[PDB]
RNA sequence: UGAAGAGUUUGAUCAUGGCUCAGAUUGAACGCUGGCGGCAGGCCUAACACAUGCAAGUCGAACGGUAACAGGAAGAAGCUUGCUUCUUUGCUGACGAGUGGCGGACGGGUGAGUAAUGUCUGGGAAACUGCCUGAUGGAGGGGGAUAACUACUGGAAACGGUAGCUAAUACCGCAUAACGUCGCAAGACCAAAGAGGGGGACCUUCGGGCCUCUUGCCAUCGGAUGUGCCCAGAUGGGAUUAGCUAGUAGGUGGGGUAACGGCUCACCUAGGCGACGAUCCCUAGCUGGUCUGAGAGGAUGACCAGCCACACUGGAACUGAGACACGGUCCAGACUCCUACGGGAGGCAGCAGUGGGGAAUAUUGCACAAUGGGCGCAAGCCUGAUGCAGCCAUGCCGCGUGUAUGAAGAAGGCCUUCGGGUUGUAAAGUACUUUCAGCGGGGAGGAAGGGAGUAAAGUUAAUACCUUUGCUCAUUGACGUUACCCGCAGAAGAAGCACCGGCUAACUCCGUGCCAGCAGCCGCGGUAAUACGGAGGGUGCAAGCGUUAAUCGGAAUUACUGGGCGUAAAGCGCACGCAGGCGGUUUGUUAAGUCAGAUGUGAAAUCCCCGGGCUCAACCUGGGAACUGCAUCUGAUACUGGCAAG
């Protein structure tokens, strides 16, 4: 089980996705971390900070 | 086969050789037996380009050892300068 | 004449061939106490003439059988 | 592939058979000696080694055998015939 | 490299003058000298046993303008040597030409000394060197090339230099407009109020 | 030159004790971002399968030779008046296929296997060693061939068979004879090759001999180098592997190898190994070194170098100085493919690339100019070694993105006590600079050498020839429109990333309202929340910056340095006792431990030190130090051990 942090969720039943590691610490063992935007799970939305952490890229600014 | 070639050591653009005593059958850049003076091919009075140890290369010379192609130019160079 | 290594005859049945025990300190690397480490290793013996127990003087010799390279030049010992 | 190891390879074929012929020679003119020593005659071992000494020793000079396996099979064979009668 | 900087909200934080900027801005005169960095006022600095040396060490790279790769290098190259290590570091930060140009007293701030120097104007022991990082050894005579000679600053830039103190471990012939490091700048001399064990125990983790 | 702690069990604290965090490093990967350049790395996974190209040849001075090419020679002919269309000649340079020599055993790859006769250190004997080197001699004579080539000639092919052909430095006899081997000694026996270059001078059946030059040849003894063999010590986890072993341990003899040896055979002895860990199982290439650590230690072994092992899986051997042999042979098997199905062909753990697997790892480059290697008398050929280029922020280092001056603090935002402050001299404007990228021109060094002439007493022929030198002339750079320098522009093309509750440098406003979410830990979110999301502001690092993974540290948390066991985990229920571990006191002795000194050795590079060269640095490099070890020798004799006397 992988924990699919971030602001908000895009995900679906079949898509692969790529595990990272670092444990969550709420559910008895969700103990891999989804990478956001890497592999075929899209960004976030609407998000201007820490956006490294997440799959998305810089609005123009 | 005792042989007294030369093994390519510096830097990429910047080779400097130790003359080396090494059997042929070995790479260049493989074992060897005896390290007798460098070569450093950069010029301009640097410093001193070559220093070579003459007295063992004499004495593997006469011990069958075939003393090679640039190394024998390096030779007399020190001999024709002194 | 190498270094003669002294030794205590562990078991003269063997045809014409002895067992030498050596016996070796040396300081523990990791933990500093002397221990005794033996060195058991066949001696060729030409007359079966040393008895279990007393200390020779073997030598290296190019090997004489599978796993026999030692001969004694003299005994210093009795067994008993 | 290459067009060495296509030569060395027939050429060694050809070494092998002359090099088996002449080792396969000489173990006869060393089996005539032990046919003798078996048979326990002083004079017919001596004749069967005084003709193998050239065989053996005629192509370890230059081939198959060298000079240690020469001496090897004279040797022990002196010394058979010189303890047999 | 250098990154084009923090200007004066730099100095401010620090307190004391760290000289980005070098003029008739040593009084006010449009800096503002601690009234805010920023959001907030003069709110009271509750620094930790911590807070206090990563501010001196952050003093001292932002004088000169090094940064985090070469300061730490520094560090390790002042600790391995003998002696004294924080004044081995102010000693091989001294020597640096980036500085010594300034101290020179050619430009008037070290940004200036460091973009004489990559723009090739500096030239010392005969050969033209344009790295600011070039540890000026002693009894080297820095100079200008004839190209930049006269180019616009140095002429003006010298003369904001006089009242200024002379730094008595080199010697300035302004008058030829060439200079020689004549030896190793020390501690006593080199007067400033940096507290060196403070650097040391930052790095020395 | 060397050493840091913090949070977390409680109402609370003193201790225990784990857990988490702060540092450094990586063959890294991923997310956002990106200007240079230098130096260095780049399938860690499937030792999975491999398209396609290259990765190993060379010498016509070994010899038959001409398959071509060329220099031609001759000749028939076009006259094309002496030019060039043809036919033969290997007659010549030269050279395809063939025999021959040497090299394909190095160089290059990989780490599957190997837990140890493999590796490291240190000794040793029973050995060979192609090429190179010194000494000594020999270097006469003869034979039968067989590919090439010819002509038949099966087989779809792969690949062959018949008949002639033919030389050699191929092959084999003969005389050949120790400084050789066998043998106690006598005796016996054992090899070989010519090739060119010029012929002074001579002969010439004008072959050539013969003089000479050079080089090669056979034999023996040295040398060096390489390799084989041996012994000792040290080299992972598991005792929830405690017994193993019959050629197994030893001895006689044969036999076997370069060489000792159960290496093999017959026989006899009945041993050997094991708690100081044998046998069995799992994992693993080993080292110099790498990282980390104050250090002891820990973890590792990509790069670079030494050794090893393998070359589709499994057997074997040939040839040879050397192989049980990556681009060699026979055999099996799995495969992939051609197949006329009767039969054959192949092995990227070379380089580049392909498919696959993977989170992940590059070009189907350029040159052999340098260095090295193979063959060669040399020119030279060959070299996916090597040198360079390409891609990749993968690392490390250096630089740049402007610099000065500048307010009524320009607006505009943030908040705001609406006072203003802040963003902030920051902006704009003011004067100036051009380093990198751009454009243009200048522009090394890496090239020493080799070629052609020239003096030689060298060599003999005296110059001939050859040899080396000395001189003269011309000539060789992939990279590379090289570094570097100089002119022309204009600030002109060059800034992001995380973070801000404490641990930790850095807080304000708004929206959200146990929801969305965060999170390394403590812990946040239920009406302001400096902890989520957004803005402003700050902090840190900067062509980077974050996250994940991995190692050591912190962790004194396996404690040798350096911990504990009444109650926190932890004294066997209690004894006896083998092995083991320790041992009162005096003298003598030894000199094993120990200590001192010395001698070898501890590869080079790494690490450190004083330098030196790249405009600095990374990087390269000289010399030292260091390699804390091992072995041998000589002293001491206090302490420990032995032996003897008490």
């Amino acid at each position: 089980t992988s924990y699919i942090g971030g602001e908000g969720h895009n995900l679906q039943e079949h898509s692969v996705i790529l595990i990272r590691g670092g444990r969550v610490k709420d559910l008895p063992g969700v103990r891999y971390h989804t990478v956001r935007g890497a592999l075929d799970c899209s960004g976030v939305k609407d998000r201007k900070q820490a956006r490294s952490k997440y799959g998305v890229k810089r609005p123009k600014a | 086969m005792v042989t007294i070639r030369l093994a390519r050591h510096g830097a990429k653009k910047r080779p400097f050789y130790q003359v080396v005593v090494a059997d042929s059958r070995n790479a260049r850049n493989g074992r060897f037996i005896e390290r007798v003076g460098f070569f450093n091919p950069i010029a301009s009075e640097k410093e001193e380009g070559t220093r070579l140890d003459l007295d063992r290369i004499a004495h593997w010379v006469g011990q069958g050892a075939t003393i090679s192609d640039r190394v024998a130019a390096l030779i007399k160079e020190v001999n024709k300068a002194a | 004449k190498i270094r003669t290594l002294q030794g205590r005859v562990v078991s003269d049945k063997m045809e014409k061939s002895i067992v030498v025990a050596i016996e070796r300190f040396v300081k523990h690397p990791i933990y500093g106490k002397f221990i005794k480490r033996t060195t058991k290793l066949h001696v060729h013996d030409e007359n079966n003439e040393c008895g279990i127990g007393d200390v020779v003087e073997i030598r290296e010799c190019r090997p004489l059988s599978k796993t026999k390279s030692w001969t004694l030049v003299r005994v210093v010992e009795k067994a008993v | 592939n290459i067009k060495s190891a296509k030569k060395r390879a027939i050429q060694s074929e050809k070494a092998r058979k002359h090099n088996a012929s002449r080792r396969s020679m000489m173990r006869t003119f060393i089996k005539k000696v032990y046919a003798a020593i078996e048979a326990g005659d002083k004079a017919a071992a001596q004749k069967a080694f005084n003709e193998m000494q050239p065989i053996v020793d005629r192509q370890a000079a230059k081939g198959l055998i060298h000079k240690n396996k020469a001496a090897r099979h004279k040797a022990n064979l002196t010394a058979q015939i010189n303890k047999l009668a | 490299a250098r990154y084009l900087g923090p200007k004066l909200k730099l100095s401010r934080r620090e307190g004391t003058d760290l000289f980005l900027k070098s003029g008739v801005r040593a009084i006010d005169t449009k800096c503002k000298i601690e009234q805010a960095p920023g959001q907030h006022g003069a709110r009271k600095p509750r620094l930790s046993d911590y807070g206090v040396q990563l501010r001196e060490k952050q003093k001292v790279r932002r004088i000169y303008g090094v940064l985090e790769r070469q300061f730490r290098n520094y560090y390790k190259e002042a600790a391995r040597l003998k002696g004294n290590t924080g004044e081995n570091l102010l000693a091989l930060l001294e020597g640096r030409l980036d500085n010594v140009v300034y101290r020179m007293g050619f430009g008037a701030t070290r940004a200036e000394a460091r973009q004489l120097v990559s723009h090739k104007a500096i030239m010392v022991n005969g050969r033209v060197v344009n790295i600011a990082s070039y540890q000026v050894s002693p009894n080297d005579v820095v100079s200008i090339r004839e190209k930049a000679k006269k180019q616009s600053r140095v002429k003006a830039a010298l003369e904001l230099a006089e009242q200024r103190e002379k730094p008595t471990w080199l010697e300035v012939d302004a008058g030829k407009m060439e200079g020689t490091f004549k030896r190793k700048p020390e501690r006593s001399d080199l007067s400033a109020d940096i507290n060196e064990h403070l650097i040391v125990e930052l790095y020395s983790k």
